[PDB]
């Protein structure tokens, strides 16, 4: 009579470095969202942060959040 | 549904069971009668019980309903804690209800309950249906898999778990039903596959 | 230690069990384990007193204090004396070959006196 | 006696030139057990740079006291050296003792643990071990975060200086040692508090602190309410059960824990025992009904902390929701409403919360609290009433509120904006009477003698 | 509704009202100042106080003529450590408070206690009288006066009113009668909740 619901709490509008709105589409669907960024451009940022296509928006850590919000400030620091 | 091919139920979370056919956009049978949130429910399989449910609710009740009358149940049991999991016997007489830490089996030819067997410290979740129709496998969140007989039902075997586990079935290859491999998911989120090959 | 091994001889565990015999500390536990999983615990301990011999010191001292807590506790069960007996049995076969050991023993203890004393005068040449 | 200290750090330096270049040998070793007993006195003087000379000497002691490569240092003079640090009535030698050797270095950790346990195998120094004990927060995560010894770290690959099973092996036995020993009550409302942060993940096994928390907790009181993290840390890593545990909640949350000072870990631990998936709809409006009703005489920093608890409950299990907006669906019911007025169908003083009757009451007492004198209160027990917009509150923005941070509240504004006062202000503020103005008297005057 | 200087004095009412278990009578001669002053901060703007409600029923359990045995509200109840609670001294009359009970004395005697007890016991059951006055409406009323009904049948008892005197009795059971009155007033009048009866948007 005790489960874990760590995770069912993930349906939710996360807040981002312009869009005060991101729900869980998928992690390359909801970075489309963000003004300036693209389809083609979203999944260049997914491949460097070790971030699985798989997973949605909001199954990610505290951590593996903000991973993702330094890499679009600066796109020349990591590689490309 | 085991026999018909576009028949299904549905236990939701607010009283009701209800019968769909897959045709219609429509539910064909309402029940109601639970008071709490009704989360495992089964068909009773049968050449006589045609159109027989039972669900068990949070609310230590476990119900049978006919199809034919949607009244309210032809047969309730009521238990003591709530009721996490239900599974029929394949002959179609007893019927299992896992109800916190003990299970309990009841017969549905005379309403009658037969036996509360309690061999687990957390609450018992899944129930499954083992070897030949011949051995239920219980999983609990204790990390325990216990597989019990059938006509004596003793604590025949069982495992350990590094999770506390919510899902547990053993699989069957195919013609006469050898059981391949058990799977149990945990909370820890991980499908644990035991494979025997014969 | 109570609540524990309580849990383990209730729902039949092996590593909660192993865990807690591995281990005053023994006194406590058996004092504050249940009544009713006393024989449990003692089928539990022959089992492993048969399946490994090298474990006798501290299983005969968990039975001991078993039977010293927990007597009369047997008696009011009493259709359960078929547990006892597993364990008459076990610790019988224990007791088994006695006496030709000891006098291999005392054949043994003679060779190591000799190598004693001539270590003994090994040292002090 | 600075000239003394300065003729040891002399002496310090030629012992260890000495030990670090090496009938004729047994004065060479009488030195250091000559020295040994002047740095035990001087352990008792500034003893802080004598703690820096006896803890060089062991480095000494362990690099050349041997034919062998293994450095072996003395545990038994080590032993002594614990044995006057924990007994001396001196705070800061045991400080730099702590601050400078045992949480930054692991060597003097796993033997300070195992010279404890046999110190204290053999009532203020039960004080000064405990506050060491309390004192090694951080505990390994793995075997390579290690990594850093004072003398000898092993190129052995499986001993017990490089396996953390040991480490956590002596220190589960010098706390075994120390709770056999027996603590005081400020040392277990100590340990309590600090347990599963600090102490439970020092265990290899920790299955006896499983039967000591359960005793704590069975007991009652708010020693309970210390242990219910403890036995949360218990089901949760190695899952020993408690029998009824969400009766057992029940029975816990009662008359006067809202005013205690632990509520804030206590809701903090409640929110992950109500975010459980498997509950019914009874127990969580259980727990809410008697959270209402114990928030009647709740503190308003409490209320601020229950509603927004209720806010996301009320999210999560709608079947709830009949406790904010029921409707009599029959008009006889209408009928039978307005003949007689409704009495609570809620048991308080149940025992279990699956039949406590708290679905079909209601939250009369949130809609009571909402006339609170506070203002934050009172906005706060309005988003019940007004509209469910936000999908979530965090509890972290409204937990750790206080009677200073409500009182400070007022304080951190602007000085004035300009206020209002009140006009046509009576003269007989004080009078008993003042039978001339018809105005009646203040209540105060009224029951208060001045005179 | 906001004052940036009215209600903080209502916050330092609260904080001494709602904490502070009582170690002496100067104490409960100064929560019971406080209790009224915060009813008169109250008055014509019906809101409620939930620790002078807690902090009343605490001084008319903790006057003590024999014991809270149980079932006393669900308010904290605690200890009368130095023996501060009533004595069979049922001929000292009912007076009223002066100020100078806020000041500690050691060394009182205790026929200085007992009409001081007497008094704090007839103010209490004022501050009630006027608390249910002003607060019959706010449908938690019988949840929350529940307890001074149940508090006060209880120091109507046989080895409770040994201590009192008929005065004392006397206002307890106009307490009692009064609290009756206005409990089934506010059972016939309470209605269920249908907050949440909302205008859909255009």
């Amino acid at each position: 009579s005790l489960v874990s619901g760590e995770k069912t709490n993930f349906n939710h509008i996360l807040r981002l470095l312009n869009t005060n709105v991101d729900g869980k589409q998928k992690v390359v669907y909801a970075l489309t969202q963000i003004k300036g960024v693209g389809r083609r451009y979203s999944n260049l940022v997914c491949k460097k942060a070790d971030v699985d296509l798989k997973k949605r928006a909001g199954e990610l850590t505290s951590e593996e959040l903000e991973r993702l919000v330094t890499i679009i400030q600066n796109p020349l620091a990591y590689k490309i | 549904s085991p026999t018909e091919l576009t028949t299904l139920m549905s236990c939701s979370d607010d009283k009701t069971v209800r019968l769909w056919d897959l045709p219609s956009n429509d539910p064909t049978r309402l029940f109601t009668g639970h008071t709490d949130y009704v989360r495992c429910g089964a068909f009773m399989p049968g050449s006589a019980n045609s159109n027989l449910l039972v669900s068990g609710s949070y609310d230590e009740t476990v119900r049978v309903w006919d199809a034919r009358a949607p009244g309210g149940a032809v047969m309730t049991f009521k238990h003591a804690d709530p009721i996490e999991d239900v599974l029929p016997l394949p002959s179609g007489t007893t019927l299992l209800a896992a109800s916190g830490n003990a299970i309990s089996v009841l017969d549905l030819v005379a309403a009658k309950p037969l036996r509360l067997i309690t061999n687990h410290q957390k609450t018992v979740t899944s129930l499954s249906l083992a070897s030949q129709g011949r051995r239920v496998v219980s999983g609990s969140l204790d990390g325990h898999v216990k597989v019990f007989e059938t006509t004596s039902w003793n604590v025949v075997a069982g495992a350990k778990y590094p999770s506390p586990i919510l899902s547990l079935s053993v699989i069957t290859a195919g013609a006469s039903h050898d059981d391949r491999h058990l799977a149990v998911g945990m909370q820890s989120g991980v499908l644990s596959i035991r494979t025997r090959l014969s | 230690l109570g609540t524990v091994l309580n849990q383990a001889l209730r729902t039949d565990d092996s590593d909660l069990l192993e865990s807690c015999l591995q281990t005053l500390i023994i006194q406590n536990t058996i004092n504050r384990m249940d009544s009713s999983l006393a024989g449990t615990l003692l089928s539990k301990l022959a089992a492993r007193m048969h399946r490994r011999p090298g474990r006798a010191f501290g299983l005969m001292r968990w039975i001991q204090w078993t039977l010293v807590a927990h007597g009369g506790a047997l008696v009011t069960q009493p259709d359960l004396i078929n547990r006892l007996t597993e364990l008459s049995r076990v610790l019988e076969e224990r007791s088994r070959g006695l006496s030709s050991l000891l006098a291999l023993k005392g054949k043994l203890d003679m060779l190591d006196a000799q190598l004693k004393y001539r270590k003994a005068l090994k040292m002090a040449g | 006696p600075k000239w003394s200290l300065a003729a040891a750090e002399a002496l310090c330096r030629v012992f260890v030139r000495l030990l670090a270049a090496g009938t004729i040998i047994n004065w060479l070793r009488d030195r250091l057990s000559d020295y040994d007993g002047v740095l035990l006195s001087m352990l008792q003087s500034l003893a802080v740079h004598a703690l820096v000379l006896a803890m060089a000497v062991l480095k000494a002691q362990a690099q050349h006291l041997t034919d062998r490569e293994e450095a072996i240092f003395p545990r038994s003079f080590f032993l002594e050296i614990i044995a006057v640090v924990l007994e001396s009535p001196i705070e800061h030698l045991r400080g730099h003792f702590s601050e400078n050797f045992v949480k930054k270095y692991d060597d003097i950790r796993f033997y300070t643990f195992e010279a404890i346990k046999h110190f204290l195998t053999e009532e203020d120094v039960r004080n000064n071990v405990f506050n060491l004990l309390l004192s090694i927060e951080d505990v390994p995560e793995s075997n390579d975060s290690l990594e850093n010894f004072f003398i000898e770290r092993p190129p052995k690959k499986k001993h017990p200086l490089l396996s953390l099973s040991q480490h956590k092996k002596q220190a589960q036995e010098a706390w075994l040692a120390f709770m056999h020993l027996g603590l005081s009550k400020e040392q277990r409302k100590k340990v309590l508090e600090v347990m599963s942060a600090s102490i439970a993940p020092w265990f290899t096994k920790p299955e006896m602190l499983m039967d000591f928390l359960t005793d704590c907790y069975n007991s009652g009181g708010s020693v309970s309410l210390l242990a219910l993290s403890g036995v949360f840390y218990l089901i949760q890593e190695r899952n020993l059960d408690y029998p009824e545990f969400y009766t057992k909640l029940y029975s816990l949350l009662d008359a006067d824990i809202l005013h205690s000072k632990y509520r804030s870990r206590f809701f903090r631990l409640l929110d992950t025992f109500l975010a459980s998936t498997h509950l019914p709809a009874v127990l969580v409006a259980s727990f809410i009904k008697r959270l209402a009703r114990l928030a009647l005489n709740a503190p308003p920093s409490a209320i601020v902390v229950i509603v927004p608890w209720f806010y996301n409950l009320f999210k999560k299990h709608p079947l709830t929701t009949f406790m904010m907006h029921r409707v009599p669906r029959t008009k006889e019911e209408r009928e039978k409403l307005e003949k007689d007025g409704l009495d609570d169908p809620f048991l308080p003083n149940e025992t279990d919360p699956m039949e406590t009757r708290a679905i079909d009451s209601c939250l009369w007492e949130i809609v009571q609290l909402q006339s609170h004198y506070h203002p934050n209160v009172a906005t706060i027990c309005k988003i019940i009433s007004e509209q469910f917009t936000k999908q979530a509150y965090n509890l972290e923005d409204f937990l750790d509120h206080s009677y200073g941070s409500l009182l400070e509240a007022e304080m951190t504004k602007e000085v004035k904006k300009p206020p209002v006062i009140e006009f046509m202000i009576p003269k007989h503020i004080f009078t008993k009477a003042a039978p001339e103005e018809e105005k009646k008297d203040s209540l105060l005057v009224s029951l208060w003698d001045f005179g | 509704h906001f004052h940036q200087v009215c209600t903080p004095a209502m916050l330092a009412i609260a904080r001494y009202l709602g904490q502070k278990v009582p170690a002496a009578l100067s104490d409960f001669a100064v929560g019971i100042y406080l209790s009224i002053l915060a009813l008169q901060y109250q008055d014509f703007a019906k809101r409620y106080v939930p620790e002078m409600m807690n902090f009343l029923l605490n001084t008319l359990c903790a006057l003590a003529p024999e014991r809270a045995k149980s079932k006393l509200g669900n308010f904290p109840v605690h200890e009368p450590p130095a023996g501060i609670r009533i004595k069979d001294a049922t001929n000292t009359p009912i007076r009223q408070l002066n100020c100078g009970d806020c000041l500690r004395k050691d060394e009182l005697s205790p026929a200085e206690t007992s009409s001081l007890q007497i008094a704090i016991l007839s103010t209490a059951t004022a501050i009630l009288k006027s608390a249910a006055d002003t607060w019959h409406k706010l449908p938690a009323f019988i949840e929350s006066f529940q307890p001074a009904l149940s508090v006060a049948q209880h120091l109507l008892t046989k080895p409770n009113a040994s201590h009192l005197p008929s005065s004392l009795t006397s206002k307890l059971n106009d307490l009692a009668s009064h609290l009756s009155r206005l409990l089934q007033l506010s059972r016939l009048s309470r209605r269920p909740l249908e907050l949440h009866h909302h205008r859909p948007l255009a």
